[PDB]
């Protein structure tokens, strides 16, 4: 049946500089993973051993630098747009194996305060607004996401097989 | 030009007019008028 890793990721920031994560991952319905911690220290554990220490040590990094990339875009359209403080945002990403074997269906949703903001489509490896509300602060983030590889097609490379092979790796 | 995180450095001329095309936005940032 679906067989599925999806990731969670809740960031509180008080300002541009300072920022709390809360997140976790499932494989099906089994918790997995957990993060949380202020932005310079924030711990990253996978609940059970399912990677061994090296390749875990590898996910782990990656993780971190995926952080600070995330803050750092933050800290780029409150710069250029000024976004009002404190604010949260929500991600909520994954992929979906179907059993009949057609292509992985993955997803990567923003929120902002509860509410839709962007989301990721993986078609063509861009971004789009889920809010019909207008403003330089949406233009501006999906110009930005739109604009560099790493936002678009190594997000999807994370999604479609990155993801994708940790499922079959470790569920089976 | 922009790159990926590339607009959290401070602006300059040289890097970002000059030794690449710039938008009129980015040539903004640089003369904070
Ligand atoms: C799949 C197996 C992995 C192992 C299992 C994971 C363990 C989970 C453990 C923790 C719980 C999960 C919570 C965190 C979610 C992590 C998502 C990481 C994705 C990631 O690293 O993306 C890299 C791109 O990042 C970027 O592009 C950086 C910025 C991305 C922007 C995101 C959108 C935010 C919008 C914010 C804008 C401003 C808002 C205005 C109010 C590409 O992946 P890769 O580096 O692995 O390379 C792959 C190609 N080779
Ligand atoms: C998974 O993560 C989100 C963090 O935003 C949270 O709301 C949900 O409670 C978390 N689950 C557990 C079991 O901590
Ligand atoms: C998010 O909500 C907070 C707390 O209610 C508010 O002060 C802030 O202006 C909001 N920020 C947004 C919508 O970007
Ligand atoms: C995307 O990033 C830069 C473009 O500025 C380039 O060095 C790189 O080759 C591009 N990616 C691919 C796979 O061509
Ligand atoms: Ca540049
Ligand atoms: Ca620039
Ligand atoms: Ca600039
Ligand atoms: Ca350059
Ligand atoms: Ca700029
Ligand atoms: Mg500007
Ligand atoms: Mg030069």
């Amino acid at each position: 049946g679906l067989q599925r890793l999806h990731m969670l990721q809740i960031s509180y920031f008080r300002d541009p500089y300072h920022v709390w994560y809360q997140g976790n991952a499932s494989l099906g319905g089994h918790l997995t993973h957990v993060l949380e911690g202020p932005d310079t220290n924030t711990t990253i554990i996978q609940l059970q051993p399912l990677q061994e220490p090296e390749s875990w040590a590898r996910t782990q990094s990656g993780l971190q630098s995926y952080l600070l990339q995330f803050h750092g875009l933050v800290r780029l359209v409150h710069q250029e747009r000024t976004l009002a403080f404190p604010l949260t945002i929500r991600c909520f990403l994954g992929c979906e194996l179907p059993p009949e074997g057609s292509r992985a269906h993955v997803f990567f949703e923003v929120a902002v305060n509860g509410s839709s903001f962007v989301s990721f489509r993986p078609e063509r490896a861009l971004w789009q607004a889920d809010t019909q509300v207008t403003s330089g602060v949406v233009t501006f983030t999906l110009q930005q996401l739109n604009a560099y590889n790493r936002t678009r097609y190594e997000l999807r490379e994370f999604l479609e097989d990155t993801c994708v092979q940790y499922v079959q790796k470790h569920i089976s | 030009a922009n790159s990926f995180l590339e607009e959290l450095r401070h602006s300059s001329l040289e890097r970002e007019c000059i030794e690449e095309i710039c938008d009129f936005e980015e040539a903004k940032e640089i003369f904070q008028n």
